[PDB]
C-alpha cells in the first residue's frame, strides 16, 4: 500500500497552529486594553460595596511602568484612580440613565465640557524646554511665506459677533505647528488660548471663526496659571471648555432634529 | 510571590497530590482506550 | 546526593494563580484539540457505524 | 462648520532640526534641509537631512545595481529604442532562467540577470533592514520597525527565493515588470487550483482588510480628537487625557469595547505584520504542500454547491 | 457598566432623532433611536439569514440544503426578474436581507453620529465609515442597477461570494488590468505600509530599551528621517493613514463600477489607448 | 550537576524568570512541531490501520 | 539580575537537575518509542 | 603567533549578555535551517524506509 | 618601513566595536552566501547520492 | 560594557571552557554521524 | 609617486571617512558583481567539471 | 572615536591576530577542501 | 572637511600607499588569472 | 561656494591636471581598445 491518503495535511495542522497563536494573541491585546479605565463603574460594584470590582475577560495585566525623561516620574498602568464626583444628576435613577449638567452647562464641566486632570507640569521639548510656548517665547518660530499672520484676526464665536483679535501665537518646539491661538478677549481684555482644532480661517477677510462657542463666552475660557507656558492639566482644561459649546452653545445643539 | 515558604511547601504537596490524581483520571482513560482501540 | 528537594520553591517565583489557571485552559484547549485530531483519523468514533446503524431504520 | 484637521490651514517655521544627537560611532548626517510648502499643507515641511553609514551606502548601492540591471533589460528588450521602451514600459520586464535550467546559474542571455538582480535586491533589502535597526538602536528605541519589516521581508523571500528553491527552479520566482508580475499573481492561482479557496490567502485578506480598516478608524478616531492634541499620542500614553478618553469611549459607545492610546498601536502594528505572514505562509504552502487549493477546499467540506444549471460533457472521457 | 473615567460624560441630549425617548445606555453600547432601529434591521436580517439557511437553495431535504458555515449562501434572483421584487424562495430573501444590512449600516453609522455629537469629538468616524458604506452599496445597489437587474448583485455566503468576485472578476479576461484596480490595491497596499509604520513607531518610543525613558517628538522625527529622509510628522500621519484607507475603499468602489456599466470590453485593452498614441 | 560549577553565575547575568519561561515556550512549541513533523512520515501512528483499521469497523 | 551570589548557585542547583529530570524522562520515552518504533 | 593572550577584553568591548542571547538565537535559527536542508536533500534520514517500511506495513 | 607603518591610526578615525561586529555579521553573510553559490552549482554536495542513493536503498 | 576588568577575565574563562565543551558535543556528533552515514 | 600637484589638499574638501566608506562600499558591490557576471558568463570555472567531475562522481 | 592611541595600538594588535587566526582556519579548510576535492 | 593643512598630508600618505599596496594585489590576482585561463 | 579668489584659482589647478590625467588615461584604453578589436 503505497496511496493510504492521510486525511491531514501540512495545511490543516497550520491553519490549527494559527487559530491557537490568535486566540493568545487577542486575549493579550484585550489584557493591554484594560491599562486604563478599568476596573469598571456598576452599581454592581457599589451594591456590594465593592466585593465586585468589574474586570470581564481576560483579566488585568501587572502594572507597567513609564519612566519619564527629565525628572518627569513614573507612570503606571493599570493603576488605582481616585474616584471624582460627577458634576451632574441622573435623568433617571434607573440604570444606563444619563446624567444632565449641574448648573450652566458650560460651567459643568461635564459631558462634552469634562475632563480629567493631567499633570500641573509642561511638556517638554527634548532639550527639556516648554514644548508648547507663544511665538513671543519661541523668537526664532515664524509665519510660513504665504500664509495670512495669524497675529492680528479677528476672533468671532458662532453668532458672528467679534470674541477679540488674535495676539499672538502658540506653537510647538518639538513638531514646528500651529497649536494654539491666542485670544485678546474684547469684552474683559484677558488672555486665553483657543486650540487650533477649533479654529476655523476666513483668510481674505483676516478673521478666525469658532462654530464652538459664542463670543461671549470667551469671557470664561479656563486660564494659564503662567502667560508664557502652558500645563498639560490645562490644555485639557482649556479644550474642554470649547467642546463643550458644542452641545451646550446653544438650547439646539442639544438635539432632537424631529 | 508573596507566600511565606509554608505555604509554598504546602503548595506544592497538594498541587502536586491533586495533579497526581489528574494523572490518575487519565491514565485510567488512557488504559481503557487502550482496551477498546489498540493504536499500537 | 541529588537535589530535587527545593522545588517547592517554584511557588515562590511563578504565580500559583496564574500558574493553576494557566494550566486549567492549557488542558481545556489541548482536550478539544486532541479530540477533533483523532476525530479527523481512523480512530474516529463517531462515524464508525457501530452498534447500530441509525441511517438504516430502512434498507441502507 | 469646524477645521477637520485635513490641512494646515496656516504653518510655520523654525531653523530645520538636524535631529536628537547619535552617539560615537553613528557616523554625521549629510545633506542640508529644504522645506516644501505644499508638503507642510499636509505634513512636516522638512525634507531631511538623511543618514547614511556602511550600510545604507552598501544598500543604495545593491539596490541601485539591481534597478539598473532590470532596467537595462527592458531597454534591450525593444531594440534599445527608447521611445518603444517607453511605449510597452508597462508591458516591459525581466523573466526568470527558464526551467530547463533548474537553479543553476544561467547565461546572461537567458535569465542569468534575473538572477543577479534577484540577488542584489535581496541583498539589499536586507541591508536596508539592518540600517533601520541600527538607525533605530542609535535612539534608544525598540525594533518594533524591523520585527515588522522582518515580516515583510520574510514575504518577500518567500515569493522569490525559498518556494523556487524549495520547488527547484528559479523559474517559479516572480519576473520584474508591472504587467508582467500582474501576470504571475494570476497565472500563480490559476496553477494551484484557485488562491480564494487557500486558508492562508483568506486570513491574509482579512488583514489587509483589517489594515484599512484599523487604520481608518484609529486615524479618524486621532483626527476627530485631534482639537484635544490627540495626535500627540505619546502624552496621551504616558498621562492620559480627555483626547484619549473620549477616543476610547467613541467605540465603546458604539461596539461595547475599547482599546486604549497605546493599545489601538499594538492592535494595529499586529494586524499588519499579519497580512504578510498570512501571505507568506500561503505561498510557501503552494506547490510544496498543496497544489489545487478548491480541491483542498473540498477534501475538508468547504468548497459550496450551487445546483448544477449549466455544464459540459469531459472530450477527454469520449 | 462604564469605564472608569466614563460617569463625567454620559451626558444627555445630542441625538438626531428620538430626544430622551431612546436616549439612553445599555451595558457599554448607546442606544439611541437609530440603534433600535439598527438592532430591527440587524436582527431580521440575520434571523432571515438563520431562515436561507434553513431551508436551501432546494428545499430543506435536499443536498444542497445547509448550516455548514462555510457553504451556507443566498444568492439574488436571476435577471429575468430585472429591478422587480422577486419571489422570496427565487432570490427575493436575499432582496429583503440586502435591505435589512444596508439600512442597519446607515443605522450604525447616525448612531455613531449621535455619538459623536454627544461627545463633542469629530465626526471623522462615521464620515469614514460611510466610504464602505458606500462601497457596499455599489456593491448591491448602484451597480446592479445600473445594470438594469438586482441579480448583478453578490451573494451573502462566505465562500458564495468569493466565486462571485472570482467570476465576476474573470468575465474580463484579466482583471489584474484595471487601472482603479490597479489604483485601489495600491492604496490598500500603502495603507497598510502606513499602519505598519506608525504602529511600530508608536509602540518603539513609548516602550524603548529598558535604560531609556519614554521617547520624544523630536525621536520620532529623527528616526523616519534618518532612515527615509523626511517624516510627515506625528498628526498627519493620522492624516495620510485615513486618506490611504479611505481612498483605497473609493478605488475599489470606482473600480468595480466601471466592470460592466462604463466598461463592456476585456481590461487589458483598455490599455490600448497607450499602445496607439500618435508617439508610437 | 554544572557539571562544576561557577556556571551558576549565569543566573547573575540572564534572568531566572525569563530563562525559565523561555525554556517553557520554546520547548512547548517543538513538541508541537515534531509531533507534526512525525505526523507526517513513517513514523505515523494514527492514520495507520494500526493495528486494526477503524473505518473499516463498519463502512465509511 | 538582583541576586545574590548564593542564591544563583541555587536556583542553579535546582535547575539543573530538574532539566536533567526532563532529559531523562525524554530519554525514557524515545527509548519507548524507539523499542515500538524505530524511525533510523 | 596563534596565541591570543588579551582577548579576553573583548568583554570590555561587547556586552556578554547580548552576545550570549545572540550565540543562543543564532545557533538554534541555524540548527533549524539547516536540519531543514539536510531533510530536503539525498542525506535524508526519515522518509527512508529503512530498515524496514512502515508505509507498507499492512496487508489492511 | 615602506608599508603602512601608521595604520593603527584607522581605529583612531572609525569606531572598534562596530567594526568588529559589522566584520562578524559581513562573514556570516557571505558564508551562507557563498555556501548557496557552491550548493547552485555541479560542485554541490548534497542531492548527489553520495556515497550511496538514499532514496534508492532500505528494504523496502 | 558595564563590567569590570576582573569580570571580562572571569566570563571570558567561563565562555571560552563552555564554547569548548559545546564544539565537543558537536564534533561528537558529526563523528557519529560520518560513522553512520559519511557525507564526503 | 612622483608629484603631482597639492593634490593632498583633497581632504581640506573631501571627508576622509566618507571616502572611506565610499569606497569600502563601492568596492563591495563591483567585486561581487564581476563574480557574479562571470559565474554567469562562459568563463565559469565553476560548473565546468574541474578538474574531475562531481555530479557524475557520486551519482553511480 | 574615544580611543587613546596606545588603545589603538592594543586594538590594532589583538586584531591582527584575531583576524590572521580565523584566516589560518580558512586555508586549513581550503587545504583540506583542496586534496579531496581539487576545484581548479 | 575639517582638517588642518598637515593632517591632509598623513592621511593622504597612508591612503595613498595602502590604495597602491590593494592596486598591487589586484594586479596580483589578474596576473594569475592572465597566466591559468587567458581571456585575451 | 565658500572658497577664496586664489583657492579656485589653486582648485582649477588641480583639477585640470587630474582631469587631463583621467581624458588621457582614457585615449589610452581607446587605443588599446582599438587595435586590438576594430569597431569602425
Ligand atoms: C478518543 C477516544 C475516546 C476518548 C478518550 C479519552 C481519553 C483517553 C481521555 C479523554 C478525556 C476527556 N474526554 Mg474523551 N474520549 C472519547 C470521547 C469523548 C466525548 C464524546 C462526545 O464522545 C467527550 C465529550 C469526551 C470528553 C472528554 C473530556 C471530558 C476529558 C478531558 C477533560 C479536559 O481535557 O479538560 C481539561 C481538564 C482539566 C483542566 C483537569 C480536569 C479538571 C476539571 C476540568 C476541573 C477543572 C478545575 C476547575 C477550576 C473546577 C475546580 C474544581 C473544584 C475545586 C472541585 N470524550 C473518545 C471516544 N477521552 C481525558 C480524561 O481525563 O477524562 C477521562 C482523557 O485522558
Ligand atoms: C489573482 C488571482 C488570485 C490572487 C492571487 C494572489 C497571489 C498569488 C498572491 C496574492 C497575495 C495577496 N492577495 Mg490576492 N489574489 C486574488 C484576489 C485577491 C483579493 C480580492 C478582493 O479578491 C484580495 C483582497 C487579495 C489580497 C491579497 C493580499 C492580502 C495578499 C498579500 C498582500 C501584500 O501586500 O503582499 C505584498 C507585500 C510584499 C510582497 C512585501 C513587500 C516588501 C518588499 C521587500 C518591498 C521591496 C521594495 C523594493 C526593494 C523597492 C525597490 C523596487 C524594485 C523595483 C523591486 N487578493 C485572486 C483570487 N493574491 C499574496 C498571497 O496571498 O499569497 C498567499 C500573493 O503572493
Ligand atoms: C477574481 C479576479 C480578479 C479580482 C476581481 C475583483 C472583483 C470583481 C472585485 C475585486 C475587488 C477588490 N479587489 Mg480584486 N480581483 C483580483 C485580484 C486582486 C488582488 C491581487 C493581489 O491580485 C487584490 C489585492 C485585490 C483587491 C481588491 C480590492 C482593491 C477590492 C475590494 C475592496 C472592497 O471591497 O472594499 C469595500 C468594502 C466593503 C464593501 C465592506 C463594507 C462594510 C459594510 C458597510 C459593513 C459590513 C458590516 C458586516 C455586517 C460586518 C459583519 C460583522 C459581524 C456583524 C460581527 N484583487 C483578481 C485578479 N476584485 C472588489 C472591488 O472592486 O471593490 C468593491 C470587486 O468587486
Ligand atoms: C520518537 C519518534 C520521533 C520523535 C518524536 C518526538 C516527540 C513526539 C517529542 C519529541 C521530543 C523531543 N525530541 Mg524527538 N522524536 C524523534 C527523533 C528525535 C531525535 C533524533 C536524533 O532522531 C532527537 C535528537 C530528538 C530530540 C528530542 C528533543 C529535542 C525533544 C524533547 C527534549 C528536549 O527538547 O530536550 C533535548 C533532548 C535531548 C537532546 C535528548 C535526545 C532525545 C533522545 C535520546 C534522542 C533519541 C535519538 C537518539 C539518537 C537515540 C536513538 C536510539 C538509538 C538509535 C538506538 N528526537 C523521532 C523522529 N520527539 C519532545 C519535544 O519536543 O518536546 C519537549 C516530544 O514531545
Ligand atoms: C542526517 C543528520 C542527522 C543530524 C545530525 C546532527 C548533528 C551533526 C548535530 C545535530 C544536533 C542537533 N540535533 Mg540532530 N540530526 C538529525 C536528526 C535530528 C532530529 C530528528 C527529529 O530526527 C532532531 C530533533 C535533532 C535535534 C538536534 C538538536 C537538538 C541539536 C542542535 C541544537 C541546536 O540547534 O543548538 C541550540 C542549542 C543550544 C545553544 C544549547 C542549549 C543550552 C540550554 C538552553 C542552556 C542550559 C543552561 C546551561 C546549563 C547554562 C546556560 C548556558 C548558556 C545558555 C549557553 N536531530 C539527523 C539524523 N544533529 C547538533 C548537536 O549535537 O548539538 C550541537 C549537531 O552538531
Ligand atoms: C573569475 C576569475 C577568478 C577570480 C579572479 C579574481 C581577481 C582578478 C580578483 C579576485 C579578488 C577577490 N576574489 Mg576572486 N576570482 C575567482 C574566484 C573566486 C572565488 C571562488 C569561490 O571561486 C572567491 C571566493 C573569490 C574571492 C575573492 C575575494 C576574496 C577577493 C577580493 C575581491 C572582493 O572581495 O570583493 C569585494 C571587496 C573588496 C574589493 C575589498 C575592498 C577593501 C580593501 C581596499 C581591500 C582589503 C580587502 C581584503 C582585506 C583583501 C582580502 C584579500 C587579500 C588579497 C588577502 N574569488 C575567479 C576564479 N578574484 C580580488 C583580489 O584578490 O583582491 C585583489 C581581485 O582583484
Ligand atoms: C506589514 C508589511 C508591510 C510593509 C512593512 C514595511 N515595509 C518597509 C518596512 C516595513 C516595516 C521598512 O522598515 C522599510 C522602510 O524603509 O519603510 C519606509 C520598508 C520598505 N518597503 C518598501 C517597499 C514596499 N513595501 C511593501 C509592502 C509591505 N511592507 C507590507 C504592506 C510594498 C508593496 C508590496 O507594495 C512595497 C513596494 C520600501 C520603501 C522599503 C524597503 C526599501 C529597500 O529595501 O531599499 C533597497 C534599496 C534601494 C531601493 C535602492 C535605493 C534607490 C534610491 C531611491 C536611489 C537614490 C539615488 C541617490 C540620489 C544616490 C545617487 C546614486 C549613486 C549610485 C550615484
Ligand atoms: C472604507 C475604509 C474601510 C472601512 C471603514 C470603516 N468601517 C467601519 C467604520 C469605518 C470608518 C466604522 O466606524 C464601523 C465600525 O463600527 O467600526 C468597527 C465600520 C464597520 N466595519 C465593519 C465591517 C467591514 N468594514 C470593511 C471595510 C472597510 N471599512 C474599508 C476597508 C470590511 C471589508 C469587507 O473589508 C468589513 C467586513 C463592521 C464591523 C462595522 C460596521 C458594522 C455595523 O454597522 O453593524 C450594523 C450591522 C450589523 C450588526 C449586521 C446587520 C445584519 C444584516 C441584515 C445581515 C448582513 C447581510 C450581509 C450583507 C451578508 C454578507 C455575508 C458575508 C458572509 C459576505
Ligand atoms: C508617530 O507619527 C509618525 C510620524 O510622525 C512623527 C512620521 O513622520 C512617520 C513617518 C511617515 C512617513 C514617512 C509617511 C510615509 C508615506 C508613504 C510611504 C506613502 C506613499 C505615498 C505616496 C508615494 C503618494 C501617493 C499619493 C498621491 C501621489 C496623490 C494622488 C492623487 C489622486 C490619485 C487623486 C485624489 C482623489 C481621490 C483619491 C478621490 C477621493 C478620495 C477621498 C475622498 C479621500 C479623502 C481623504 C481625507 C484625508 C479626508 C510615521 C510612520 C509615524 O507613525
Ligand atoms: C534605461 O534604464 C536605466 C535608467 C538603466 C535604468 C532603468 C531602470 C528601471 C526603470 C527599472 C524598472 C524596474 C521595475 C519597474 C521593476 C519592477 C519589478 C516588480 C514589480 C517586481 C515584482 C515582484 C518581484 C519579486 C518578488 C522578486 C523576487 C526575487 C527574489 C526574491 C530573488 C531572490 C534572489 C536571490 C536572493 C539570489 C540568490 C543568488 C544565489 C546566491 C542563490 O546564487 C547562487
Ligand atoms: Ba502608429
Ligand atoms: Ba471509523
Ligand atoms: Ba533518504
Ligand atoms: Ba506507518
Ligand atoms: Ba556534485
Ligand atoms: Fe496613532
Amino acid at each position: 500500500s503505497a496511496g493510504i491518503t492521510h486525511y491531514i495535511d501540512a495545511a490543516q495542522i497550520t491553519i490549527w497552529a494559527f487559530w491557537l497563536f490568535f486566540f493568545g494573541l487577542i486575549i493579550y491585546l484585550r489584557r493591554e486594553d484594560k491599562r486604563e479605565g478599568y476596573p469598571l463603574d456598576s452599581d454592581r460594584t457599589e451594591r456590594s460595596g465593592g466585593r465586585v470590582k468589574v474586570v470581564g475577560f481576560p483579566d488585568l495585566p501587572d502594572p507597567k511602568t513609564f519612566v519619564l525623561p527629565h525628572n518627569g516620574g513614573t507612570v503606571v498602568a493599570p493603576r488605582v484612580e481616585a474616584p471624582v464626583a460627577v458634576n451632574a444628576t441622573p435623568f433617571s435613577p434607573a440604570p444606563g440613565s444619563p446624567l444632565v449638567p449641574n448648573g450652566d452647562p458650560m460651567l459643568s464641566g461635564f459631558g462634552p465640557a469634562a475632563s480629567p486632570d493631567r499633570p500641573k507640569h509642561c511638556d517638554l521639548t527634548f532639550e527639556g524646554l516648554p514644548k508648547i510656548v507663544p511665538m513671543r517665547v519661541a523668537k526664532e518660530f515664524s509665519i510660513a511665506e504665504g500664509d495670512p499672520d495669524p497675529r492680528g484676526m479677528t476672533v468671532v464665536g458662532l453668532d458672528g459677533e467679534v470674541a477679540g483679535t488674535v495676539s499672538d501665537v502658540w506653537v510647538d518646539r518639538s513638531e514646528p505647528q500651529i497649536r494654539y491661538l491666542e485670544v485678546e478677549v474684547a469684552a474683559n481684555k484677558k488672555k486665553v488660548l483657543l486650540p487650533i482644532g477649533f479654529s476655523r480661517f476666513d483668510k481674505k477677510a483676516r478673521k478666525v471663526k469658532v462654530d464652538a462657542i459664542k463670543a461671549a463666552h470667551f469671557a470664561n475660557v479656563p486660564t494659564l496659571s503662567n502667560p508664557d507656558q502652558v500645563t498639560l492639566y490645562e490644555e485639557d482644561k482649556v479644550c474642554a471648555y470649547y467642546a463643550g459649546g458644542k452641545l451646550y452653545a446653544t438650547a439646539e445643539r442639544a438635539g432632537p432634529l424631529l | 510571590t508573596g507566600l511565606t515558604d509554608d505555604e509554598a511547601k504546602e503548595f506544592h504537596a497538594i498541587f502536586m497530590q491533586s495533579m497526581y490524581a489528574w494523572f490518575g483520571l487519565v491514565v485510567i482513560a488512557h488504559l481503557l482506550a487502550w482496551l477498546y482501540r489498540p493504536w499500537l | 546526593f541529588t537535589m530535587n528537594a527545593n522545588l517547592y520553591k517554584i511557588w515562590l517565583i511563578l504565580d500559583p494563580r496564574r500558574v493553576l489557571v494557566s494550566i486549567v485552559a492549557f488542558q481545556i484547549v489541548l482536550g478539544l484539540l486532541i479530540h477533533m485530531i483523532v476525530l479527523s483519523t481512523d480512530l474516529n468514533w463517531l462515524d464508525d457505524n457501530i452498534p447500530v446503524s441509525y441511517q438504516a431504520l430502512g434498507k441502507k | 462648520p469646524e477645521y477637520q484637521n485635513i490641512f494646515t490651514a496656516v504653518q510655520v517655521r523654525a531653523p530645520a532640526y538636524p535631529g536628537v544627537p547619535l552617539p560615537k560611532g553613528n557616523l554625521p548626517r549629510i545633506g542640508r534641509p529644504i522645506f516644501s510648502y505644499w508638503l507642510g499643507k499636509i505634513g512636516d515641511a522638512q525634507i531631511g537631512p538623511i543618514y547614511l553609514g556602511l550600510t545604507g551606502t552598501l544598500s543604495i548601492f545593491f539596490g541601485l545595481v539591481a534597478i539598473s540591471i532590470i532596467g537595462f533589460n527592458m531597454l534591450a528588450s525593444v531594440h534599445w529604442d527608447v521611445f518603444q521602451f517607453l511605449k510597452h514600459f508597462f508591458w516591459l520586464g525581466l523573466e526568470p532562467p527558464p526551467p530547463q535550467y533548474g537553479l543553476r546559474i544561467p547565461p546572461l542571455s537567458e535569465g542569468g540577470w534575473w538572477l543577479m538582480a534577484g540577488l542584489f535586491l535581496t541583498l539589499s533589502i536586507l541591508l536596508w533592514w539592518v540600517r533601520t535597526y541600527k538607525r533605530a538602536e542609535a535612539l534608544g528605541m525598540s525594533q518594533h520597525l524591523s520585527w515588522a519589516f522582518a515580516a515583510a521581508i520574510f514575504f518577500y523571500l518567500v515569493l522569490g527565493f525559498i518556494r523556487p528553491v524549495m520547488m527547484g527552479s528559479w523559474a517559479k520566482a516572480v519576473p520584474f515588470g508591472i504587467f508582467p508580475h500582474l501576470d504571475w499573481t494570476a497565472a500563480f492561482s490559476i496553477r494551484y487550483g484557485n488562491l480564494y479557496y487557500n486558508p492562508f490567502h483568506m486570513l491574509s485578506i482579512a488583514f489587509l482588510y483589517g489594515s484599512a480598516l484599523l487604520f481608518a478608524m484609529h486615524g479618524a478616531t486621532i483626527l476627530s480628537v485631534s482639537r484635544f492634541g490627540g495626535d500627540r499620542e505619546i502624552d496621551q500614553i504616558t498621562h492620559r487625557g480627555t483626547a484619549a478618553e473620549r477616543a476610547a469611549l467613541f467605540w465603546r459607545w458604539t461596539m461595547g469595547f475599547n482599546v486604549t492610546m497605546e493599545s489601538i498601536h499594538r492592535w494595529a502594528w499586529w494586524c499588519a505584520v499579519l497580512t504578510v505572514i498570512t501571505a507568506g505562509i500561503g505561498i510557501l504552502l503552494s506547490g510544496t504542500v498543496v497544489d489545487n487549493w478548491y480541491l483542498w477546499a473540498v477534501k475538508h467540506g468547504m468548497a459550496p454547491a450551487y445546483p448544477e444549471v449549466v455544464t459540459a460533457v469531459n472530450p477527454y472521457e469520449t | 457598566a462604564m469605564l472608569s473615567f466614563e460617569k463625567k460624560y454620559r451626558v444627555r441630549g445630542g441625538t438626531l432623532i428620538g430626544g430622551d425617548l431612546f436616549d439612553f445606555w445599555v451595558g457599554p453600547f448607546y442606544v439611541g433611536f437609530f440603534g433600535v432601529v439598527g438592532f430591527c434591521f440587524t436582527l431580521l436580517g440575520v434571523l432571515l439569514i438563520v431562515w436561507g439557511a434553513t431551508i436551501g437553495p432546494t428545499g430543506p431535504t435536499s443536498d444542497l440544503q445547509t448550516y455548514n458555515l462555510w457553504r451556507i449562501s443566498i444568492a439574488p434572483p436571476d435577471l429575468s426578474y430585472g429591478l422587480r421584487m422577486a419571489p422570496l424562495t427565487e432570490g427575493g430573501l436575499w432582496q429583503i436581507i440586502t435591505i435589512c444590512a444596508a439600512g442597519a449600516f446607515i443605522s450604525w453609522a447616525l448612531r455613531e453620529v449621535e455619538i459623536c455629537r454627544k461627545l463633542g469629538i469629530g465626526f471623522h468616524v462615521p464620515f469614514a465609515f460611510s466610504f464602505a458604506i458606500g462601497a457596499y452599496l455599489v456593491l448591491v445597489f448602484v451597480r446592479p442597477l445600473l445594470m438594469g437587474a438586482w441579480g448583478h448583485g453578490f451573494p451573502y455566503g462566505i465562500l458564495s461570494h468569493l466565486d462571485w468576485v472570482s467570476n465576476v472578476g474573470y468575465q474580463f479576461l484579466h482583471f489584474h488590468y484595471n487601472p482603479a484596480h490597479m489604483l485601489a490595491i495600491s492604496f490598500f497596499f500603502t495603507n497598510c505600509l502606513a499602519l505598519s509604520m506608525h504602529g511600530s513607531l508608536i509602540l518603539s518610543v513609548t516602550n524603548p530599551q529598558k535604560g531609556e525613558p519614554v521617547k520624544t517628538s523630536e525621536h520620532e522625527n529623527t528616526f523616519f528621517r534618518d532612515i527615509v529622509g523626511y517624516s510627515i510628522g506625528a498628526l498627519a500621519i493620522h492624516r495620510l493613514g485615513l486618506f490611504l484607507a479611505l481612498s483605497a475603499a473609493f478605488w475599489s468602489a470606482v473600480c468595480i463600477l466601471i466592470s460592466g456599466p462604463f466598461w463592456t470590453r476585456g481590461w487589458p485593452e483598455w490599455w490600448n489607448w497607450w499602445l496607439e498614441l500618435p508617439l508610437w
